[PDB]
């Protein structure tokens, strides 16, 4: 989203022209565009809530203290509805903590949900990559939480059920 | 891999269709009546064993602890400025990169039924580590705010200055106790560590203060020939070890406790039998196995740890070069703040070793305490090599021992102790140089804590760059030092005891405070530049 | 004699608190 | 047995337990005021003499031994037991 | 011997330029030399690693000994000080490559 503020346009102006020159013949310099917009912005807190299970990256945590991460049941997890994440480079380099190889949630969500990016903006620091917000929608939405038939059974010290599987 | 059971077919379901997957229910356990019995009985049994050891010096004779219960607590101009920095940082300053991970881990901890590592290792637990995560989980119930959650960490920093200034420094010797520069360097280096490395939910603050408490308990139980304080130290050391993996620095404080334990046990043995004085300390050792294994079984923990190593990032004793190679990166791990802390503690340690070699110990120093502070620092630095991950934010373990070495280094470099002016000049040149080398990075903090801070991604420079100016001053000091080597200069004829001269003979306090200020100024000026 | 009142409780509780802790994970 | 032997004996235990020079060990100076000796230091100095020399000062003799001179008076008055 | 073929200009001009163009690392980039020594490569080979570390251990114990006693016992005062002196200076003078 190419951004600029309403304050940068005087009250004198009332009509707008989207001009965009280009002159590089090289194969990869190029431009794409959409019609202008004055976005109907509502702060993250009022949008996501603190009752909705979210996939808070290990990085974004003390920053989003209100929003609740998905609790984990009895081997099963609460399906996250949103994903708050650090800046481009911050996720590019720190997201592999949760990858399938590592056995993290980013590997469980990689199979269950489809990630749609919702556009986000920083308070007054318009041009700063604060991070990113994602809406997580299931592939089979007709499907709802499992029928967990769980029961009590005491087990010994040295006891091991099955081996822990290493990812590739 | 199961994320459920998906069918694009609908309508009535026929007989035959039966999917019966047994979920990996391990780690989701609660103690058996028998396991809870041996715990409550065994932990009370240890207090009963240690209560029996408490009466053994009271049986050998002597008046109750004369300085070890409570030293007269008060304020000082320095005590204010320390706590000013501590409290201001709590609001304006940068936090650790992991406090989010730990928070969200503790947040989901209760419903889970165990302390699972939420973001990795296929939900396997923290197994021996993160007992205070359970305590942070309880604390979240009140509120979840950087200011609330980091508040025990604020109190720890305060508790830390307290321990250094009132328990450590008075014990360190007459010159340590009497020198104000020794208290200024102690605060200066301690804050240079505490502020950038310990502002968060990581175990470093708990360990940094834990290593001081272990030391104090031995140090005070060695002077009183009482074995209970040596046993108390063991418990503090055992708890800090399993604080986080970075807990092994506590082995520094622990191994050093062996020497005085054989001294206390052999001098106060008074034909009591080895079994009578050692069984309660053997209980004091094992007493953390009640905490570590409070919810998880031996197999569970062992199997999980051997997996967590196999799967995730695990490194070797010989990989510790990485930790230092990271420290020299133009990055948030190689930040001016972080370079300076380590580099200066190494200089403090070096001048302390060097002095303890030339003279028997640091001139105005108490023999045993000083040697044991250098001891714990040497052992700690080596012990660190065994951590599975090599980050610089682990240097925050040294926060306690930094204060203690600040005191020692200052005392070792004073006019009275270090008698050669030329030698005091080269030492200064070294302090200028570690700072020259420290200003050869970015004043960068990591994550959201890097917002609009001065030189957050550049070399702090005014007109030529701090690194170049400091290196020039560092070479300038050497020429002055080289001039004294040929001129033959003493403490009295170089200049007549003025305030500017007074300051210059305490270069660590100058350099350390300079940086404490710079870091608080930088993160205030960060908030300032992020106006609305 | 020779203050054996604490001497016996230190041995019997010191060995038991150790033994129980070593047993604790195996339970 | 001499004052110098007792003073030099306590002087080395003072520079071992505290950072206080042996020159500062004179009969005039009082530990808690003139020398600035801690309550813990005293216990260590006392437990070191109990190890090194086999002499113990139990019933708050440390409180009675204000100056270093007062200590000379104590251990000189012990030579009656003939342990040498 | 140095300016036998080229002038002050020629040499001075080339040097500042080779510093701009090519790989030029400052005195503070000396950590890299060591960072490189612990790489799993021919630069950090069992041969290069051993050489440096053993020289450092030899020089450590020498400084250590000269600090405890006045000099290393059975040795001459001046010549022994001068060997150590050159080693320390050389390691630092190294940072300027
Ligand atoms: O890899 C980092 C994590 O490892 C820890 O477990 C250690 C464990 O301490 C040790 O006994 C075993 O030998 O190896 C692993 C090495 O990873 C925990 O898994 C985590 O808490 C550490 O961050
Ligand atoms: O590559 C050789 C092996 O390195 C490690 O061995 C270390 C171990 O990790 C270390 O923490 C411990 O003290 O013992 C050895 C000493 O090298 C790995 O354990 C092995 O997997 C490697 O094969
Ligand atoms: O190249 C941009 C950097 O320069 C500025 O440096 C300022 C400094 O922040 C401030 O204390 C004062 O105005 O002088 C220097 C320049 O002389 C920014 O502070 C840096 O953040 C910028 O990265
Ligand atoms: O030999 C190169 C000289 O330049 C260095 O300084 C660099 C460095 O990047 C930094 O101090 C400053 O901000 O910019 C300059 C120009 O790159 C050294 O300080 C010189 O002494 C070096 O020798
Ligand atoms: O880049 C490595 C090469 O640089 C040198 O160039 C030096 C120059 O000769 C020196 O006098 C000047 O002060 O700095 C530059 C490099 O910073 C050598 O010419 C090359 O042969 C070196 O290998
Ligand atoms: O026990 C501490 C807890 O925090 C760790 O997070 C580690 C992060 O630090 C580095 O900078 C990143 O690469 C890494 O994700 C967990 O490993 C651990 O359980
Ligand atoms: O070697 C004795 C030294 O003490 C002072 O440290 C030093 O200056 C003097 O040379
Ligand atoms: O001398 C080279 C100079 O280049 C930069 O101007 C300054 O940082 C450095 O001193
Ligand atoms: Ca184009």
């Amino acid at each position: 989203n190419l951004r600029a503020p309403l304050s940068s346009i005087p009250p004198e102006a009332t009509q707008i022209r989207l001009v965009a020159s280009d002159d590089d013949l090289a194969p990869q310099h190029w431009i794409a565009l959409t019609p202008p917009r004055i976005p109907e912005l509502r702060t993250l807190q009022e949008v996501v809530g603190s009752s909705d299970p979210v996939m808070l990256d290990w990085l974004v945590g003390l920053a989003f203290p209100c929003q609740r991460p998905f609790d984990h049941r009895y081997g099963v997890v609460e399906v996250p509805k949103w994903r708050i994440l650090p800046d481009r480079f911050g996720a590019e380099a720190n997201s592999p903590v949760m990858d399938y190889l590592g056995g993290g949630p980013l590997g469980i969500t990689e199979l269950l949900l489809r990630p749609s990016s919702v556009p986000t903006y920083l308070k007054d620091d318009w041009y700063r990559d604060w991070g990113s917000l994602q809406r997580l929608t299931p592939w089979y939405p007709d499907a709802q939480p499992a029928r967990l038939d769980l029961g009590t059974a005491t087990r010994s010290g040295w006891w091991s059920p099955a081996p822990l599987r290493l990812s590739h | 891999q199961i994320v459920g059971v998906f069918t694009d077919l609908s309508g009535p379901a026929p007989e035959g269709l039966q999917l019966s997957a047994t979920i990996d229910t391990r780690y989701s356990t609660s103690p058996t009546l028998l396991k809870l019995l041996a715990m409550i009985v065994g932990v009370a049994m240890t207090v009963i064993a240690l209560g029996a050891l408490h009466v053994l010096d009271c049986a050998d004779g002597r008046r109750h602890k004369r300085f070890l219960p409570s030293r007269w607590w008060s304020m000082t101009p320095l005590d204010g400025l320390v706590s000013a920095m501590l409290v201001w940082w709590h609001f304006v300053g940068a936090n650790t990169a992991d406090d989010g991970y730990i928070l969200t881990m503790a947040r989901v901890s209760e419903h889970a039924g165990y302390m699972a590592n939420y973001y990795r290792w296929f939900g396997t637990p923290e197994s021996p580590f993160g007992w205070y995560y359970d305590l942070l989980a309880l604390w979240a119930h009140v509120s979840t705010a950087s200011v609330w959650m980091r508040f025990p960490t604020l109190l720890m920093g305060l508790a830390c200055w307290w321990v250094i200034s009132r328990e450590v420094i008075p014990r360190l010797g007459a010159a340590a106790k009497h020198s104000r520069a020794a208290a200024w360097t102690a605060a200066g280096l301690f804050l240079a560590f505490w502020l950038p490395l310990n502002n968060g939910l990581r175990p470093e603050p708990i360990i940094a203060l834990g290593i001081l408490l272990t030391w104090c308990s031995v140090e005070r139980g060695v002077a009183t020939s009482r074995l209970l304080p040596v046993a108390v130290a063991i418990i503090i050391g055992a708890l800090t070890l399993f604080s986080g993996p970075t807990g092994i620095a506590a082995v520094g404080a622990l191994l050093v406790a062996i020497g005085p334990l054989k001294t206390i046990v052999a001098a106060h043995v008074s034909r009591f039998g080895y079994w009578a004085l050692l069984a309660p300390i053997a209980a004091a050792g094992t007493v953390t196995i009640f905490l570590i294994f409070r919810d998880q079984t031996l197999a569970a923990e062992l199997q999980a740890s051997s997996f967590k190593s196999a799967v995730g990032p695990s490194l070797a004793w010989f990989d510790e070069h990485i930790r230092y190679s990271r420290l020299f990166t133009t990055s948030p791990d190689g930040s001016v703040a972080r370079r300076f802390a380590v580099l200066t503690l190494l200089l403090a340690l070096a001048v302390s070793i060097a002095m303890t070699l030339r003279k028997g110990r640091i001139p105005g120093t108490a023999l045993g305490p000083s040697r044991r502070i250098i001891g714990i620092t040497i052992i700690s630095f080596l012990a660190m090599m065994f951590t599975p991950t090599k980050w610089t934010h682990h240097f925050g373990v040294f926060a306690g021992l930094a204060g203690c070495l600040g005191a020692l280094a200052a005392v070792a470099v004073t006019t009275t102790a270090m008698k050669s002016r030329r030698n005091r000049t080269v030492f200064g040149a070294a302090v200028l140089f570690v700072t020259a080398l420290s200003f050869a990075t970015v004043n960068g903090w990591w994550y959201v804590s890097n917002f609009g801070v001065p030189w957050s991604n550049s070399f702090p420079e005014f007109k030529f760059g701090f690194t170049t100016m400091l290196l020039g001053l560092s070479v300038l000091a050497l020429l002055v030092a080289a001039w004294f080597h040929f001129s033959g200069r003493d403490v009295s004829p170089d200049r007549p005891q003025r305030r500017w001269q007074r300051l210059l003979v305490a270069p660590l306090a100058v350099a350390t405070w300079a940086l404490v200020i710079f870091e608080v100024v930088s993160l205030t000026l960060g908030m300032i530049n992020q106006y609305p | 004699s020779n203050h054996r009142t604490a001497r016996l409780v230190a041995i019997i509780a010191g060995l038991l608190g150790t033994l129980m802790a070593i047993a604790t994970p195996l339970l | 047995a001499t004052q110098e032997e007792i003073i030099a004996g306590l002087a080395e235990i003072i520079e071992e337990v505290t950072g206080i020079e042996p020159s500062e060990v004179t009969p005039e100076k009082s530990f808690v005021d003139d020398l600035d000796i801690d309550s813990l230091s005293m216990v260590e100095i006392a437990v070191q003499t109990e190890d090194k020399y086999g002499v113990k000062i139990p019933d708050e003799d440390l409180a009675g031994l204000r100056t270093v001179g007062d200590v000379v008076a104590y251990i000189q008055k012990l030579e009656e037991e003939n342990p040498e």
